[PDB]
């Protein structure tokens, strides 16, 4: 699937009910200079003992985010990996009528994380029986004059306290920057709905800007939540070097 | 406890600090030496647009 | 040669930080605790759910339940070590918890 | 089988040969001298050698411990030449004692010597008559007001030499400043102190972090800026 570079990609299962998912980020160092690469693709990636894929083509593992890079002497930083972040705490309410906005134009941003959520999803009936609300928000870039959509989430649950999520964009323009997050479902008119949301801030990511020049890294950042307390131990099948071969 | 071990292969992952990249020559399974490691909360989303945080 | 020895305590430019990067690997603070008590399934049980931050090579989590006595001070009610990002406490007399 | 031509067996497995001589050639080019060409003797009318157009002027010099074996150790050849008069004694103040510096041996059947050097001349002249061979100075053993006496050893030798080489690090970049993994270009910036200059003669790498900032080459910065905590 590519020389040089990688993305191998298996996608995760979608959830049930909420929660959050812990994410094990971990970059490998194996060899030195350009080599040829994994022996098959992500069959070749043997997470504990197990290969993602499995010899068939059916994903043995759900969550898998193989990013390799080979040594050569021209690279490019592994993507999706932060080094250090800067959160601005905005919790307030976000109605169908007023959106929020606020102006970031940082200067040494690489990517935007959000952090919306929910004060309580409850639908309160006659006697009990709650059932979930379903609210629908979205995050909207400057993107010049467009307010282009970036995100659009629709959150289904029950919930009876505060639940928070996150999302992360990249591909940044230039930063006279303006962000927003705007409702979708109308309002709370019954107070048998409750179907508040919020949100409470924004990171700035300022990712991994070393690419590494002559080394051979893989990167995982899989969702370790599958995996129990034990340590996950990546083994990769992969091939060596590229030589001086005569011709 | 019995274990041999050889100079030429590794399935685990080591420490890498002071201790030399390595060198693969063609083919094998290897461990390696751990540069970084992370586990923190992860995000919603995979691409695109539409994003549904549970169903 | 004794003009060697001017040469040698003139150590290079290190960084900084002498401090050991302010932070010594030590865990921040777990984000978004929140308690919710519940009845739905006929008596009452505690739902508590938070979200682990950015640790270094693995992490988990100890959580200690209190219960403020007539007098102010606490009663050590339980205490847990686990790994998963949610709690459940059941059989809880009345109360005010600090979790 | 030596890529030796077909005169010089010729000439070894005559009954009655001609005299050998070996002419030594000194290079310090490669760490900052000239060429010397030195030869035991004179030839008949009081001279220089010559030999293929080159003058081997007549200086005491000769070798031993010359062999070609595999198993043991590399075998390390010693030259003894002579140090009166201070010549030796000056190259080895100036060029580092000649450390580094290579040695070249030529074997020549006097038979087959430049016309030059007879005073009826040589008919059989052959220059491309000859055996070469290359070592390398490792250490001057000895240097006293009659001789000195150096150590040769093979190019190659694999003595403090260890693989793989490249170290991981953190805090520090094992690049060679403007070198082809280091990839640098630009003006000058600063000092191994991290003290901004203009001067190119005063341009160095701190090897740090902000040494690598100072150049805005962070991307090719040499060492792992996160290793230090998990080897905790
Ligand atoms: S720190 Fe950066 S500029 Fe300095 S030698 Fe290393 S790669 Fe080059």
């Amino acid at each position: 699937m590519g020389k040089g570079s990688s993305k191998g990609h298996t996608p995760r299962e979608a959830k049930d009910n909420l929660k959050s998912t812990q994410l094990l980020s971990v970059i490998d160092a194996i060899s030195e200079g350009p080599i040829e690469g994994p022996v098959d693709g992500l069959k070749s990636v043997l997470l504990n003992s197990t290969p993602v894929l499995d010899t068939e083509g059916n994903t043995n593992i759900s969550g898998v985010t193989v990013v390799f890079r080979a040594g050569e002497q021209e690279q490019t930083p592994p993507e999706g990996f932060e080094s250090s972040g800067s959160e601005t705490v905005l919790g307030t309410e976000v109605k169908y009528d007023t959106p929020i906005t606020r102006t970031i134009t940082s200067a040494n941003i690489d990517r935007l994380r959000f952090t919306f959520g929910v004060q309580a999803l409850v639908e309160t009936t006659s006697k009990g029986d709650r059932n979930p609300s379903e609210v629908r928000l979205l995050v909207q870039i400057q993107r010049n004059g467009g307010w282009v959509t970036e995100k659009d989430i629709t959150i289904k649950g029950k919930t009876t306290s505060q639940y928070l999520a996150s999302v992360v964009m990249g591909n940044l323009p230039p930063r006279p920057f303006n962000i927003r997050m705007r409702r979708m479902t109308p309002d709370s008119t019954t107070d048998q709905l409750q179907n508040k949301t919020l949100w409470s801030s924004y990171t700035e990511i300022i990712d991994v800007k070393q690419c590494y020049p002559n080394t051979a890294l893989v990167g995982v950042q899989v969702d370790s939540e599958q995996f129990g307390s034990q340590q996950v131990s990546r083994n990769y099948h992969l091939r060596g070097r590229i030589l001086q071969v005569p011709s | 406890n019995g274990k041999q071990n050889t100079y030429f292969s590794s399935l685990d992952n080591m420490v890498a600090q002071g201790n030399v990249l390595p060198v693969l020559y063609g083919e094998m399974r290897v461990g390696s030496r751990v540069v970084s490691q992370e586990i923190s909360t992860a995000d919603e989303g995979d691409g695109g647009q539409v994003v549904v945080i549970g169903r | 040669v004794p003009e060697k020895e001017a040469i040698v305590d003139n150590g290079a430019h290190f960084d900084g930080e002498q401090s050991g990067t302010v932070n010594g690997v030590t865990p921040p603070a777990v984000q978004h605790l929140t308690a919710e008590v519940t009845a739905d399934s006929g008596e009452y049980q505690v739902l508590a759910r938070w979200d682990t931050p950015k640790v270094v090579k693995g992490v988990s989590f100890l959580l200690r339940l209190t219960v403020t006595a007539d007098d102010g001070s606490e009663r050590l009610v339980s205490t847990a070590r686990t790994t998963e990002t949610t709690y459940r406490f059941t059989q809880l007399a009345l109360g005010n918890y600090r979790l | 089988m030596q890529d030796i031509r077909q005169e010089t067996l010729n000439e070894c497995t005559r009954a009655e040969q001609s005299a050998s001589v070996v002419l030594w050639e000194i290079d310090l080019t490669e760490v900052g001298g000239e060429r010397y060409f030195f030869c035991n003797e004179q030839n008949e009318k009081g001279e220089p050698v010559t030999w293929q157009g080159r003058q081997y002027q007549p200086y005491p010099i000769q070798g031993s411990g010359f062999e070609l074996n595999g198993k043991g150790t590399s075998t390390r050849p010693t030259l003894t030449v002579s140090n009166l008069y201070g010549m030796v004694t000056g190259m080895a103040e100036d060029m580092q004692s000649l450390v580094g510096g290579t040695v070249v041996r030529r074997k020549v059947y006097a038979r087959f010597l430049d016309a030059v050097n007879f005073v009826n001349g040589n008919s059989y002249a052959d220059p491309e008559q000859e055996v070469i061979s290359r070592w390398r100075i490792e250490q001057c053993s000895e240097l006293s007001a009659v001789s000195a006496s150096f150590v040769l050893s093979t190019p190659t030798e694999t003595d403090g030499a260890v693989f793989p080489g490249r170290i991981m690090l953190a805090n520090t970049c094992t690049w060679t400043y403007r070198g082809d993994e280091c990839g640098y270009s630009g003006p000058a910036v600063a000092d191994e102190y991290d003290q901004p200059t203009s001067d190119i003669t005063k341009d160095k790498c701190s090897k740090c972090l902000s040494g690598c900032k100072f150049r805005n080459n962070v991307g090719n910065f040499g060492g792992f800026l996160s290793i230090n905590k998990l080897s905790q």
